[PDB]
């Protein structure tokens, strides 16, 4: 079946930038959507930031608008998030997801293992 | 309350044959199946494969949805299905379909943990 390797997390204090990187392993075809999820400590799991496989169709979390950017290799089952003007508030484990619709969590039914992002005050 | 899962399972899954086995196969399943309760629901398709292997399809192909949801999934191999169509006499409470056996690659939206059919949306 289908690895979703994510790579990018860390520690980071208020203000600072990362990068998380998640490439799908041994799907034959093309997930059309692939996006970023999120889960802090106690909290239920958001959508972060989605896209479509060629490049557009960009959806974002209304928390993180206008501070994180996703991207993803036109064509291809990799999808990337710029993080920057991180808050403590952004603080949680980010998963990877592929296969999926619009920022739904049910929809989507390839998850990654999750990364660790912690941002300090 | 019934699952979208388990709605899928009653309005869309036969495994118990591998084809429409007679010309009243629709007119028996859809009321069997509840789909004849209110109205008579105009078209359906019952999939004639393991449970098994259609939920395997939300493991296949990536397609969009009719709807614009890209959620959908076509199976890589055609599969035994039914499709079931009121016909022009059918007058509810007397749901009368016609029974058509065909071999097509499905298309379902697929949704939870485990991610399985939850709308059967074409078959191709």
């Amino acid at each position: 079946q289908v690895q979703l390797v994510e790579s990018g997390g860390g520690l980071v204090q208020a203000g600072g930038s990362l990068r998380l990187s998640c490439a799908a392993s041994g799907y034959p075809w093309t997930y059309i959507y692939m996006g970023w999820f999120r889960q802090a400590p106690g909290k239920e799991r958001e959508g972060v930031a989605a896209m479509d496989s060629g490049g557009g169709g960009t959806l974002y979390a209304d928390s993180v608008k206008g501070r994180f950017t996703i991207s993803r290799d036109k064509g291809k089952n990799t999808v990337y998030l710029q993080m920057d003007s991180l808050k403590p508030e952004d603080t949680a484990t980010y998963y990877c997801a592929a296969g999926g619709d619009a920022l739904v969590a049910t929809r989507y039914g390839r998850w990654g293992q999750g990364t660790q992002v912690t941002v300090s005050s | 309350k019934e699952t979208a899962a388990a709605k899928f399972e009653r309005q869309h899954m036969d495994s118990s044959t591998s084809a429409a086995s007679s010309s009243n196969y629709c007119n028996q399943m859809m009321k069997s199946r509840n789909l004849t309760k209110d109205r008579c629901k105009p078209v359906n398709t019952f999939v004639h494969e393991s449970l098994a292997d259609v939920q395997a399809v939300c493991s296949q192909k990536n397609v969009a949805c009719k709807n614009g949801q890209t959620n959908c999934y076509q199976s890589y191999s055609t599969m035994s299905i039914t499709d079931c169509r009121e016909t022009g006499s059918s007058k509810y409470p007397n749901c009368a379909y016609k029974t058509t056996q065909a071999n097509k690659h499905i298309i379902v939206a697929c949704e939870g943990n485990p991610y399985v059919p939850v709308h059967f949306d074409a078959s191709v």
